[PDB]
């Protein structure tokens, strides 16, 4: 398995295409009906920063919760001691570009456990063999993965 | 002892930098905070028309370091008339663009001609930037300060640089044309599939104007940035070996030299005015204080002394002189002179030839595409040859079979023979 390079996305297509993870639908608030799409995430081999201790970082879509959680399973075998850290989850307002699948709960931003940048291509890899339907090596900080919707 | 400052012109509006183009004209660029570029001529003249013209293009503000940061005019610039400039634009985003002065007007640069080099990411508008420079090898520094952006803000927000708080380094002199520069083989991470092969260094924070020495003592050294960051303020410094193919970014040399306080920014003097300054570095705040360092073949240690005579930044003739410029639109040029000299010694001459109409082959009879510093034509989507007059063909000609008109093959039969 050959790590994802920098700036390095699969497929090597937009985000919002039919090969990726399919079109945008809308920004899912909490008021917003559709919010009960997005369920909590408790795997605990994953560890969420939730920075905004809110707990947005664990709501995600069905299909994200699942290429998560066998990706989380990836994480631990690949480095002992090393689980999926989550950094970024659903977000409930401006925090990325707009038309963004954070709004959906349909993208992770997502890092390895110790921090270790040497590996957070090999965490892409393991994303893109995890399922998720679009994984990018948005930047040395962080891996960026998104899912496609209910509709497919 | 006593150092002596003269003005060159008032009136200015908000100077944030003066540079020349070394191109025989010994004009004097004076960028400003607003977005414009005014050109002085050596006897003191200003011009009615800006050299550019882009405050729609750039966002000031008044506190806020947005605005025009820097500029940097291509070393062949009296041939490809090439020049870079960096400003923040739409919270916003600093970018470095690439623009070419009018194959009719030398003392006004074509606005058509834009090409975006870099475009980076900004949070706030502080510990921006962005100093735009060449080296000995013809490659652009551009010194980005750290933006204010944390660590937890680059791991948890999407499209965000990756190249503040470092230094950049890129060869604009390239034969291609399916990109605006190429990496240096020399850079750290040329060819490297892990790290952006455009950050040669980092470290850096709130750096202020980094003084340059372009000819430094040591003999293994062809370069070296001194910045006075304030980040618990230090300095540190970048070191590029020569003849030396980084394989990994080198550490910033950290120590703390200052006395006390905040620095506008620093230069290094190589001039002909003054001869107890040349090779002397001088840093200066905004109340008007400077300073002056200097370091030792051995020992390699510094020392500080005080120099006799509010600051917005510094610049520099193609003379070598050095200029202070201070204070809205009532900014003021000074220019630094050495009593224990005349204002113009006569080893200090130099004819003054003024700016010419750009010659060179390419920006000569390159149509359809624009010119590489190197003088090459690149070709634009529909079009090939030397200076792409030689017509494209979608689907190509193939019976010879001279492309003409829009896809129009010419033949046999039919749209392509
Ligand atoms: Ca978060
Ligand atoms: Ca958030
Ligand atoms: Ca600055
Ligand atoms: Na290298
Ligand atoms: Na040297
Ligand atoms: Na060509
Ligand atoms: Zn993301």
């Amino acid at each position: 398995l050959t790590p994802l390079a920098y700036k390095q996305f699969i497929p090597n297509v937009a985000e919002k295409t039919l090969g990726a993870s399919g079109r945008y639908e809308g920004k899912i608030t909490r008021n917003s009906e559709r919010f009960k799409e997005l369920t909590p995430n408790y795997n605990p081999d994953i560890i969420f920063k939730d920075e905004e201790n809110t707990g947005a970082d664990r709501l995600m879509t069905q299909r994200c919760k699942d290429k998560l959680n066998a990706l989380a399973i990836s994480v631990m075998n690949q480095w002992p001691g090393v689980k999926l850290r989550v950094t970024e989850g659903w977000d409930e307002d401006g925090h990325h570009s707009e038309e963004s699948l954070h709004y959906e709960g349909r993208a992770v931003d997502i890092t390895t456990s110790d921090r270790d940048r040497s590996k957070y291509g090999m965490l892409a890899r393991l994303a893109v063999e995890a399922g998720f339907d679009w994984v990018y090596y948005e930047s040395k900080a962080h891996i960026h993965c998104s899912v496609k919707a209910e509709n497919s | 002892n006593c150092f002596c400052i003269q003005e060159v012109v008032s009136g200015l509006r908000q100077p944030v930098g003066a540079l020349h183009s070394g191109d025989g004209s010994q004009r004097l660029f004076i960028l400003e905070k607003e977005g414009y570029v005014k050109i002085l001529t050596p006897e003191g003249e200003i011009f009615k028309e800006p050299y550019l013209d882009i405050h729609k293009l750039v966002q000031s503000g008044i506190k806020d370091e947005r605005g025009l940061l820097s500029l940097a005019f291509h070393p062949n610039y009296k041939k490809n008339g090439k020049l870079y400039v960096s400003y923040t634009t739409n919270d916003h985003i600093l970018r470095v663009v690439e623009y070419t002065v009018s194959r009719k007007n030398p003392h006004q640069v074509d606005l058509r001609t834009a090409r975006v080099f870099l475009e980076v990411a900004e949070l706030h508008r502080k510990h921006l930037g962005g100093q735009l420079l060449f080296g000995p090898d013809g490659f652009l520094y551009i010194i980005l300060g750290d933006g204010m952006i944390t660590l937890d803000d680059m791991e948890e927000m999407d499209g965000l640089s990756d190249f503040t708080g470092s230094v950049l380094r890129l060869d604009v002199d390239t034969d291609m044309c399916n990109v605006p520069y190429s990496i240096p083989r020399s850079n750290p991470h040329f060819n490297s599939t892990n790290q952006p092969p455009e950050v040669f260094a980092h470290g850096l924070h709130d750096p202020g104007r980094c003084a340059v020495d372009r000819h430094p003592t040591d003999i293994n050294i062809n370069l070296t940035i001194l910045c006075s960051d304030s980040n618990r303020s230090s300095a540190r410094i970048l070191q590029i070996i020569k003849g030396k193919d980084y394989e990994s970014e080198p550490s910033l040399l950290e120590f703390k030299p200052f006395s006390n306080g905040p620095l506008v920014g620093g230069f290094v003097y190589r001039g002909c005015q003054s001869e107890r300054l040349y090779g002397s570095y001088v840093f200066g705040d905004r109340n008007g204080n400077f300073l002056t360092l200097q370091q030792s073949p051995v020992t390699k240690q510094w020392q500080e002394k005080p120099l006799c005579l509010h600051i917005l930044g510094f610049g520099e003739d193609e003379l070598g002189e050095v200029y202070i410029l201070s204070s809205t639109h009532n900014g003021k040029l000074y220019k630094i002179v050495d009593p224990k000299r005349p204002l113009m010694p006569e080893e200090c001459r130099a004819t003054v030839q003024p700016a010419q109409t750009l010659t060179s082959e390419c920006s000569r009879l390159c149509r359809n595409g624009y010119c590489t510093p190197t003088g090459k034509c690149c070709c634009s989507p529909g079009w090939e040859g030397d200076f792409c007059r030689t017509a494209k063909c979608e689907p190509a000609c193939r019976h010879g079979g001279v492309c003409v008109r829009p896809n129009k093959c010419l033949c046999y039969l039919g749209p392509q023979c």
